[PDB]
């Protein structure tokens, strides 16, 4: 098949390209490292208010203070 | 349905935007979104014709 | 200022009862076309944004289809126009005259609800949310990629099978 | 596996099987231009499969026993009678014409399967391309009635559209005074006494119609008396043409598979053929045809599917 | 008589026979079992 | 057998069609209410479902 | 306006003619009118005078049907003063039928307009009597 | 046509009912809709002859208004209650512009001039298919609506469908055109009985499916499209004759057969509805559209026509065309009247 | 109508209470007519196709026998369970309303005044 | 929102008054078509805006994805018409007469 992968670079690249960015584009996103920070960016985004929650003295993991260190960070993004 | 198929498999195909407050696609409330959660809630079980 | 929302109907109106009395497809795209972007501002008054300029941007090239099939199968050695029959042109007339007719008589015997001529403008945004982003409107068609999944296979589907359906149509 | 839209996408396609020789072949002539021998030749020479003019009795040569069956059966038309008696009351002369057109689109039939089938080629001779030249020829001699060559014309319409011309139709022309003494010649006491009018007719109606109608979609060859002697030239001639001009080049792969379906099913073949238009001359009446086709079905090898009648000895029924 | 177009049944299917035979008591038997187990779940359940 | 089997066959066939028409009537005087007042397992219309609303706080206050 | 056909019946029939010959006869105009708005669109006339001419005569004919049927069913409650009598419907639509055939010109259709028209109406005095109720609302 | 195509016209006709059912938006049920039609068209003009064409266009310019009446129906009810359900407490006018559009597609009277016209311009099948296939779409969106639809032209509807089904059919020598006005008759009956009781709207259908489908059938074996075509069915192939006549007959309200279980049974449900008047009107009627049946049943099986000397050519081949269904279909129609308490 | 009862599993065959009850006796009246009508389609199918009848499908004829049987058995056990909701329902609605169906008590032939409609 | 919601639908209803009563062409239905589809767009367009229901607003973009479809296959159809008269007149389309 060396003949006619080869043979139509020399005639139709154009449509070799194609055909190769369209499997690389597919591919791609399964072998890169930072195709699951795609998702988490977004998640970090606070477009609506965080709504506070009230304490029952049995809600311990949240934080009480917005700059206390129990609660999720962003300290990945500022070093990505 | 007619068919209860997306129930049968569970799959939400086109049942989660039926009405207004319907889970809008940012934490946006739709407009009366309060007044028809409450009647919703009120005509559940009871049916069609006790609801009306 | 108030009376902006109603103009741009009433237009709309006219640009469609132009079109429904049905002149040589030539002039029907021309009058659609000005109902269609009449149908974008009308649009675009209340907010939304995305959705007028696809109205604007969809039938656009839609005419050009029917314009160039227009010339190419309905054609005539006169084509009618609006005026060339003054059976036309009455009908055109009495249906402006008629809209103010239905407009004006609605008004006194019901007077409000439906159409509401003494209070106008007041009634057309309903309570925007005065602080917030992603209230944006074209946000919400972005949702046909997440949570909205079934109206994107079953759109893409009819254009996927259109073109076998064209095809065949014309072998 | 019987052929069908399954047998196509497993890699049945018919374009595959066509080779240069792949090419139906027509012979048309006069009623003693003597096309068997030009025919046969052309078949053994050029490797294809000769199929012998469709008489009267072809559907009985082609299913079942293959043996010729009652007259009463195979037709009611008379070859004899019709040079006899061609003006007879009971229309015996548009009962052979059309019984032969159904049977000749039956034989073109058998014929294009073959090709679309194994791709080896088919030489036939008159073909129904050529058959309107008799009925033409007898209605100008008045053997029959206006009403009915509108009956034959629109059979001819509704089933001749659907298949493909012949690749190269050979005429090999031979002059009215001569064919003329030719009948004579070949001894059948019963189409010696056919007037020689009748064999200008066809002569007219070859080159009238059929030769410029066919050159606009086949390669034609017209061939005389001293040419198609010794024809192993008439056999070069062909080895040697360009096929252009004509519906053939224009099918696609799939347009034979729905010609394949269509030539396949005999009885979709001949459904337009039967179609009940009542001629006088053709029709049989409900008495006489129960009593034709329950005698028909009381014959042996008939009554029932071909594999399954038992009274040849068919075996294994209880599994079929 | 012997025929001049071989016939199509000329010799029985006998994939469909195989199937045929097979599918008909396989039918028959995951009949019985269903027939005796569910008379036998309907004593367990309204009791004897 | 004599008149004691087919009178007292009778007799049985008597009830099991007696039986009968009370329970068709009934049947459709049930149906009656039922359809007039939703108040049976029968003819439940469809209601939109409740499953699907969503209780999370949103981003205005008064949603 | 509902409630004008609403008045039919309001009193026992021979009371208030004039106001049910009325009723009859517009309710029949009606049925021409939208039976020949059919014609007029199924079966066009060859130009607008033919088509109005025809829209006429269906409207005027039927218009005749109702008048006719008022006039004899509320006339023969007059006389022989019985109100509550499917008979005089039964006579008062046979007269539709005569008035039918009167303008068709055909004999036909005006006897056969008796048995058929006379029994329909006879049914329907019947059902307003003995209460049928066609279109029922579902109850089961 | 080739089969990447065939495969997708034929899956997105299937998808067409298939959304419409399974969906709860009645958007997605109008999506479905659009796709039947869409579907169709291509295979009507399967043949590309000036008949083909004159019936597509008719078909596509009569079912995309029709899908457009209906649209406005679910966008008018967005603005009333803000779901894309037809809940109660709706207006009676969307409801009826509804059922007015979705009468269109069915092809019930008064609307029903455009079915006969399609049918005849397109072969045998594409019948079965646009009479039994397309109009069950159609039927799923009433079926999830049917305590909501007005009383009256629900039945003023299946009335004209009833008389205007049998009147037309009373006169018609095509046998394609007949199959159409059996239709409307038919549909008549399934949609008198949606409000009341919508389960015996299924058996109807159902019922109607398994009868013309044999039918249509029956009439490719020969391509017979003519009550004279019909008429030679004796001389070439006379084993349908005996099944003919009695599906034929069952699709008439005759008892002994299983057409009279669907007339029988909504007769009744009607009868407990206080609705004498018309169930005599429409039962009238019905034993009319017995007769051009009768008709039909006299030229085919009875008394048998002359036919042509050709004829006999065709019994010398062999036939292969009945595809096992049509004897497995015409024996659960005309037969199981005694499994009628199973059916309901 | 029993769409949306209580408890109704959506497009489900036999429900788990379905098992509950009696299974058809596999020779009912009703199944033998299943075999019948399916020998009856297979006699069909050979007569349509001019093969000789009683004859040449027995492998096709035993198919038809088994699966119109076979797919009997389970629709006719479907319906038996169908009949049973029906009366489990109509029955116990009948309790829940005494005030809607009274136990009506008739009279006796003795004090009821009946008339009479002589012949003559 | 009242009083041009009520010009929609009046505006939809003469477009349906223009797709019923044909003329002599068949390009202007088809047209008359779009308008109708133009008349819904907008009306799902306002009401999901008026309401500021997002999850609602990609109905709106399907309805053009397959009113515009219709006007693809419609335009095909009316390719074989004029193939087939060279007019594209509607009163050609009388051969199913009988
Ligand atoms: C109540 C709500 C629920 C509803 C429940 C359901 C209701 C009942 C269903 C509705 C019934 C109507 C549906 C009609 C469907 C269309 C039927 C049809 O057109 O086929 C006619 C067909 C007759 O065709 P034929 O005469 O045998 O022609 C043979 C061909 O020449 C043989 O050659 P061929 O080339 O045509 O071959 C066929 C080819 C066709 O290609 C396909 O298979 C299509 C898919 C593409 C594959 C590539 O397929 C293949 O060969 C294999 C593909 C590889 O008969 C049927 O299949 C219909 C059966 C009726 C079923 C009744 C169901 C009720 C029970
Ligand atoms: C209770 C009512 C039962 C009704 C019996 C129906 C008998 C029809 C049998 C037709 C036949 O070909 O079988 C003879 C056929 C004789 O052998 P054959 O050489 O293949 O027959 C050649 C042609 O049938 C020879 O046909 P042909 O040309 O001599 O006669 C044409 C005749 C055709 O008959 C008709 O005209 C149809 C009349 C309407 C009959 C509607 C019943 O006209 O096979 C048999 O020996 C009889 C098999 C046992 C009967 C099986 C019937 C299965 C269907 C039962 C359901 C009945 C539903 C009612
Ligand atoms: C003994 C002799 C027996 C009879 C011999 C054969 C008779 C030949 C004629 C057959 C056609 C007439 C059938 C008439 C009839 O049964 O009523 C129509 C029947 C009446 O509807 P319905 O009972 O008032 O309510 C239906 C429910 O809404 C729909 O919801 P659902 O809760 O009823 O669920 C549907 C149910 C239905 O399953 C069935 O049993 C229906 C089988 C009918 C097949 C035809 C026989 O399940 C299935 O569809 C099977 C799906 C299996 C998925 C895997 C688990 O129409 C349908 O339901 C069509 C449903 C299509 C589902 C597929
Ligand atoms: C009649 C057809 C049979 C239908 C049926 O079996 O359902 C019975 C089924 C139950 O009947 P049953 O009174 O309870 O029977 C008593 C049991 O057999 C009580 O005894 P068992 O349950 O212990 O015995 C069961 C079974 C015996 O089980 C076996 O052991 C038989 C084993 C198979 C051996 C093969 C021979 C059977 O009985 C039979 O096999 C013979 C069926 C007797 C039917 C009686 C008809 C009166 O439904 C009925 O009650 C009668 C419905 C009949 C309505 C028929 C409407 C059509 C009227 C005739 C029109 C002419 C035919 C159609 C038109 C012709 C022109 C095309
Ligand atoms: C616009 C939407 C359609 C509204 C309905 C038509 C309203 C005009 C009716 C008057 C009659 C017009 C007519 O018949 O056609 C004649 C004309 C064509 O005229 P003509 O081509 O026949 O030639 C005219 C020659 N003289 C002047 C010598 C008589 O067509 C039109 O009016 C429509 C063209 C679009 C008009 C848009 C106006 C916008 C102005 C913005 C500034
Ligand atoms: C709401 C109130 C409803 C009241 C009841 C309305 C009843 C209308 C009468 C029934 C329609 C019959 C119209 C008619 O008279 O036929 C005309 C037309 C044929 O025209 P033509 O042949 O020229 O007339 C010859 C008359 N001797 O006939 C035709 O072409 C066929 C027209 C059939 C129309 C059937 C639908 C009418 C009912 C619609 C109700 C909605
Ligand atoms: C309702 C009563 C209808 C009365 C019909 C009167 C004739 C008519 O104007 O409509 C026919 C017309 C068809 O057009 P056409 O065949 O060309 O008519 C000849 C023109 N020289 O039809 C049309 O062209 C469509 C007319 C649309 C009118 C819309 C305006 C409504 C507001 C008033
Ligand atoms: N369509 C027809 N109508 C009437 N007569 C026909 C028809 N076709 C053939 N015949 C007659 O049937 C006989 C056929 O002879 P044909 O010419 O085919 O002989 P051959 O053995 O094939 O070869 P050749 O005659 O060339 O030596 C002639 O009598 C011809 O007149």
């Amino acid at each position: 098949i060396s003949a006619f992968l080869k043979n139509a670079w020399a005639k139709e690249p154009v449509l070799v390209v194609s055909f190769s960015v369209w499997g690389l584009a597919i591919i791609m996103p399964m072998i890169s490292p930072y195709t699951k920070y795609a998702s988490m960016i977004n998640k970090a985004t606070p477009y609506n208010y965080p709504v506070p929650v009230r304490d029952d003295g049995n809600m311990p993991d949240v934080p009480s203070h917005p700059q206390d260190p129990l609660g999720p960070s962003l300290d990945w993004l500022k070093n990505l | 349905p007619f068919l209860d198929i997306q129930k049968k498999l569970g799959i939400s195909l086109d049942r989660h935007f039926m009405f207004l407050s319907a889970e809008q696609p940012y934490k946006n409330a739709a407009r009366c979104h309060a007044f028809e959660k409450e009647w919703i809630e009120c005509a559940h079980g009871i049916g069609g014709t006790r609801a009306k | 200022m108030n009376n902006y929302i109603f103009v741009l109907s009433s237009l709309f109106l006219v640009g469609c009862l132009g079109l429904a009395l049905k002149p040589s497809p030539i002039y029907g795209g021309l009058g659609l076309i000005v109902s269609g972007f009449v149908g974008c501002l009308m649009v675009l008054g209340f907010g939304g944004s995305f959705l007028g300029l696809m109205v604007f941007l969809i039938y656009l090239g839609g005419m050009l289809v029917v314009f160039g099939y227009t010339t190419a199968m309905a054609t005539e050695e006169y084509p009618e126009t609006w005026g060339s029959n003054w059976l036309i042109l009455g009908f055109l007339v009495l249906g402006v005259i008629m809209e103010v007719f239905l407009i004006c008589v609605l008004n006194y015997y019901d007077e409000v609800g439906v159409i509401n001529l003494d209070g106008l403008g007041d009634w057309l945004m309903y309570e925007v949310d005065d602080v917030g982003v992603m209230l944006e409107g074209g946000i919400g068609v972005a949702a046909m990629y997440s949570c909205a999944t079934w109206m994107m296979v079953v759109a893409g589907w009819s254009l996927f099978a259109g073109i076998f359906i064209i095809i065949e149509i014309t072998r | 596996l019987r052929y069908g839209l399954l047998a196509a996408i497993l890699g049945d396609k018919t374009t595959k099987k066509l080779h240069e020789y792949s090419r139906v072949i027509t012979v048309d002539g006069n009623i003693c231009s003597g096309k068997n021998k030009l025919a046969k030749e052309i078949a053994q020479q050029l490797g294809m499969k000769h199929y012998p003019e469709a008489g009267i009795q072809y559907s009985s040569t082609t299913t079942g026993d293959g043996r010729p069956l009652d007259i009463e059966f195979s037709g009611s038309c008379s070859l004899e009678k019709f040079y006899d008696d061609p003006k007879s009351n009971d229309g015996n002369s548009y009962r052979l014409q059309s019984w032969l057109y159904a049977s000749r689109l039956l034989q073109y039939a058998d014929a294009l399967e073959h090709l679309l089938s194994t791709g080896q080629g088919v030489v036939l001779e008159r073909s129904i391309y050529s058959d309107f030249v008799f009925l033409e020829a007898m209605y100008n001699q008045g053997y029959i009635r206006k009403q009915c060559v509108d009956h034959y014309n629109e059979i001819k319409r509704l089933t001749l559209p659907e298949y493909l011309p012949p690749h190269a139709v050979i005429y090999i022309d031979v002059p009215v005074p001569e064919v003329q003494s030719r009948i004579q010649k070949k001894g059948d006491p019963h189409e010696m006494k056919v007037t020689s009018a009748y064999l200008q007719d066809i002569e007219n109606a070859y080159k009238k119609t059929f030769l410029p109608k066919m050159s606009e979609m086949c390669e034609v060859l017209v061939y005389d008396s001293w040419e198609a002697e010794d024809p192993t030239k008439v056999v070069e001639d062909i080895e040697y043409l360009k096929y252009n001009k004509g519906p053939w080049l224009k099918q696609d792969d799939w347009t034979f598979h729905y010609l394949r379906m269509l030539v396949q099913d005999k009885t979709e073949v001949l459904n337009y053929t039967t179609i009940p238009v009542y001629l006088p001359e053709i029709t049989i009446g409900a008495h006489q045809g129960s009593r034709i086709y329950n005698s028909f079905r009381e014959l042996p090898g008939r009554k029932y599917a071909p594999g399954y009648n038992a009274e040849v000895g068919d075996k294994w029924i209880w599994l079929k | 008589k012997f025929y001049v177009r071989e016939p199509v049944n000329a010799k029985p299917n006998w994939l469909a026979v195989g199937l045929s035979v097979g599918a008909s008591v396989f039918m028959w038997i995951y009949l019985i079992q269903t027939h005796n187990e569910d008379v036998l779940e309907y004593k367990r359940r309204n009791g004897l | 057998d004599g008149p004691e089997k087919n009178y007292e066959k009778t007799l049985a066939i008597l009830q099991i069609e007696s039986e009968k028409a009370e329970l068709r009537l009934k049947e459709q005087e049930v149906r009656r209410l039922m359809r007039a007042r939703g108040d049976g397992p029968w003819y439940q219309f469809p209601t939109p479902e409740k499953e699907f609303i969503d209780h999370s706080p949103k981003a205005t206050p008064d949603n | 306006v509902k409630r004008f056909f609403e008045s039919y019946h309001e009193v026992p029939d021979g009371t208030q003619c004039h106001r049910k010959t009325y009723i009859t006869t517009a309710l029949g105009g009606i049925c021409g009118i939208i039976g020949s708005a059919y014609s007029v669109s199924l079966n066009p006339a060859d130009s607008t005078l033919e088509a109005v001419a025809r829209v006429g005569r269906y409207t005027f004919t039927a218009a005749a049907i109702g008048a006719m049927f008022g006039l004899t069913t509320c006339v023969s409650a007059q006389v022989r003063e019985k109100p509550d009598d499917p008979l005089n419907y039964f006579i008062g639509g046979c007269a539709g039928g005569l008035t039918l055939g009167a303008r068709t010109h055909s004999y036909g259709t005006a006897a056969m307009g008796c048995v058929y028209m006379g029994t329909a109406a006879a049914l329907f005095k019947i059902g307003k009597l003995e209460g049928w109720e066609l279109f029922p609302t579902p109850k089961v | 046509m080739n089969p990447i195509t065939l495969a997708i016209i034929y899956f997105t006709i299937f998808l067409g009912p298939v959304i419409t059912m399974s969906s709860t938006n009645l958007m997605l049920m109008w999506v479905g809709l659009e796709f039947s039609l869409l579907a169709i068209i291509p295979m009507l003009i399967n043949k590309k002859n000036p008949r083909s064409t004159e019936a597509a266009t008719k078909y596509f310019v009569t079912q995309a208004t029709a899908s457009m009446i209906i649209l406005l129906a679910i966008v008018l009810n967005y603005k009333q209650l803000g779901t894309w359900m037809f809940q109660q407490q709706t207006n009676g006018l969307i409801l009826n512009m509804t059922l007015m559009a979705l009468s269109m597609k069915l092809g019930l009277a008064p609307f029903h001039f455009w079915l006969p016209e399609v049918t005849q311009g397109i072969p045998l099948h594409m019948g079965l298919i646009l009479l039994t296939w397309q109009k069950i779409a159609p039927l799923s969106i009433l079926i999830q609506i049917y305590p909501l639809l007005n009383s009256t032209i629900i039945l003023m509807l299946a009335i004209t469908s009833i008389f205007m089904g049998a009147w037309g059919g009373l006169n018609q020598t095509q046998m394609r055109k007949i199959m159409a006005y059996s239709s409307i008759a038919h549909m008549g009956w399934m949609l008198a009985i949606l409000p009341y009781n919508p389960s015996l709207t299924l058996l109807n259908l159902m019922i109607y499916i398994i009868l013309t489908a044999p039918m249509f059938m029956a009439l490719m074996l020969n391509n017979s499209m003519t009550i004279n075509s019909i008429s030679l069915l004796w001389n070439k192939t006379p084993a349908m004759l005996t099944m003919i006549s009695l599906m034929l007959l069952s699709l008439g309200g005759l008892p002994p057969l299983t057409g009279f279980l669907p007339k029988w049974i909504i007769i009744t449900e009607l009868m407990k509805n206080n609705c004498l008047i018309m169930a005599t009107l429409m039962a009238m009627m019905a034993l009319l559209n017995l007769f051009f049946y009768t008709r039909l049943i006299y030229s085919t099986s009875l008394t048998m026509f002359p036919t042509n000397n050709n004829s006999k050519m065709m019994t010398h081949q062999t036939k292969t065309k009945p595809n096992l269904m049509f004897s497995t279909l015409a024996i659960m129609s005309t037969m199981t009247l005694p499994l009628a308490p199973q059916l309901i | 109508m029993m769409n949306g009862r209580p408890g109704h599993e959506p497009l489900k065959f036999l429900p788990d209470e379905a098992r509950s009850l009696p299974p058809p006796k596999l020779n009912d009246p009703r199944l033998v007519y299943m075999g019948l009508l399916g020998y009856c389609t297979g006699l069909m199918d050979n007569m349509l196709r001019m093969r000789p009848v009683m004859r040449a499908g027995l492998h096709r004829q035993l198919l038809f026998v088994t699966s119109f049987v076979f797919a009997g058995y389970f629709y006719l056990k479907r319906q038996n369970y169908l009949y049973a909701v029906k009366d489990h329902d109509m029955f116990g609605y009948i309790k829940l309303h005494p005030e809607d169906f009274p136990e009506k008590e008739k009279k006796t032939y003795a004090e009821i005044l009946e008339p009479f409609h002589p012949v003559r | 929102m009242p009083s041009t919601f009520f010009n929609l639908t009046m505006a939809f209803s003469l477009s349906l008054l223009g797709t019923l009563m044909f003329r002599s062409h068949l390009m202007s239905t088809l047209l008359c078509l779009e308008g109708m589809v133009l008349s819904l767009f907008i009306m799902t367009s306002v009401t999901s805006l008026n309401s500021n229901s997002m999850s609602s607003m990609p109905i709106p973009i399907t309805i053009l994805v397959f009113a515009a479809c219709e006007a693809a296959v419609g335009l095909a159809l009316l390719v074989k018409v004029s193939n087939t008269y060279g007019t594209d007149y509607v009163q050609n389309l009388n051969l199913l007469q009988c």
